[PDB]
């Protein structure tokens, strides 16, 4: 899609990157344990 | 060895998006989206140097 031209600069508008981390529609991530551990230490 | 040092002698009016090329010492992106009906001819992006006659 970048070869056809998608302007990867103008794709990124904050909330679009937000759904990119919270998407469970893919391979499994360890990030669910990482964010939980740093919330425990901060609070 | 992809440093070929090609120079493209193209007219300033024959190129597409003349307003995109306005700006002094500023990097300006240009999409290779070829308009089939525009008389302003698209560029060859993988030339390394350009002269705007």
């Amino acid at each position: 899609l970048i070869e056809n031209g998608v302007s990867m600069h103008r794709f990124l508008t904050i909330s679009r990157l937000e759904e990119l981390y919270n998407t469970r529609h893919g391979p499994s991530n360890t990030l669910y344990h990482l964010v939980r551990d740093v919330k425990k230490r901060e609070y | 060895r992809g440093k070929i040092c090609t120079i493209g002698i193209a007219p300033w009016g024959i190129v597409e998006n003349q307003e995109d090329l306005i700006g002094r010492d500023v990097v300006r992106p240009y999409q290779t989206m070829s308009n089939p009906m525009s008389k302003l001819t698209v560029l060859n992006s993988m030339h390394s140097h350009f002269i705007l006659a």
